[PDB]
């Protein structure tokens, strides 16, 4: 069985969220800080370096704050 | 134990409702016409439940009637086609582009199936009835402040293998958009959908078929 409310945001209060989710409270499923209008960097995507000053989206920019 | 198999599928099945009542709410357009963002991800699942997985959104635009047919009868949710790039099944047919008054996506394509089967990355027309997810992720697609364009087969064959590569980031599934949190659904008796089927859940998860 699998919830329809599995990927929003109040399954983190679920009380078997950390025993369903691998990262927990680290995943980046449930990350806070995914800016909806940025796009995620395609050189990080594809294997190739950024230019300098890059000002896509990146992964580090999204992994969890708690 | 048969007026108790009766019980569980009864809440089954007020969670089936209740969740297509969810559905129809974050595909109405004045819920999610503004989030259809070329790049955005959206997982497309068709109305006999063919699962198309993830696909990127390159273009949005309001379905028109037919000469024909002025007024179809269609939803709000199947008022606009969404262009999404998909991964089909090597065997699907030609992508027809132009939906016809009575389809939620072409004929004769299907998701890959085939474990050995690499697929091929198209364009699809589908209809808003058809999103079932939209992510707060967004691939980089081809504008004209570059150059490129979809038209390409390898532009969409690169395109799609960074749709891979996202997904395999993500260990724990791709982010979905939250309704009241990213969507800004705050409709009151749409937060009451969300509780019901939470304590429904509750109830199914309780009962010792559930396994
Ligand atoms: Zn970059």
């Amino acid at each position: 069985y699998s919830s329809p409310l599995r990927f929003f945001r109040n399954f983190r209060f679920h009380p078997e969220f950390t025993r369903l989710v691998a990262g927990g409270w680290r995943s980046l499923t449930y990350s806070s800080r995914i800016d909806p209008d940025k796009e995620m960097c395609p050189y990080e995507l594809e294997g190739t370096q950024c230019p300098s000053g890059c000002s896509f989206q990146h992964f580090v920019d999204i992994t969890p704050a708690a | 134990d048969e007026a108790l198999i009766k019980d569980y599928h009864s809440i089954r099945e007020q969670i089936d409702q209740y969740t297509k009542d969810m559905v129809l709410v974050m595909q109405h357009p004045t819920n999610c016409v503004k989030y259809i963002n070329p790049g955005r991800l959206m997982h497309v699942v068709t109305s006999d439940g063919t699962d198309f997985g993830w696909g990127v959104i390159i273009n949005f635009y309001e379905r028109r009637p037919e000469r024909n047919n002025p007024n179809p009868g269609w939803s709000p949710q199947e008022s606009y086609v969404v262009e999404v790039l998909l991964r089909l099944s090597s065997d699907s047919g030609s992508v027809d582009s132009k939906l016809k008054d009575n389809q939620c996506i072409p004929a004769g394509i299907a998701p890959v199936t085939q474990k050995n089967d690499p697929g091929r990355w198209e364009v699809v027309p589908c209809l808003l009835s058809c999103m079932h997810g939209l992510s707060q992720i967004k691939l980089h697609v081809p504008d004209k402040k570059s150059g490129g364009s979809m038209d390409d087969p390898e532009t969409r064959r690169r395109v799609g293998k960074s749709l891979l590569e996202v997904q395999r980031r993500f260990e724990d599934g791709i982010p979905h958009m939250d309704p009241i949190e990213n969507m800004h659904i705050r409709d009151v008796e749409f937060k009451k959908l969300l509780r019901k089927i939470e304590v429904l859940e509750s109830r199914l998860v309780a009962n010792p078929l559930h396994n």
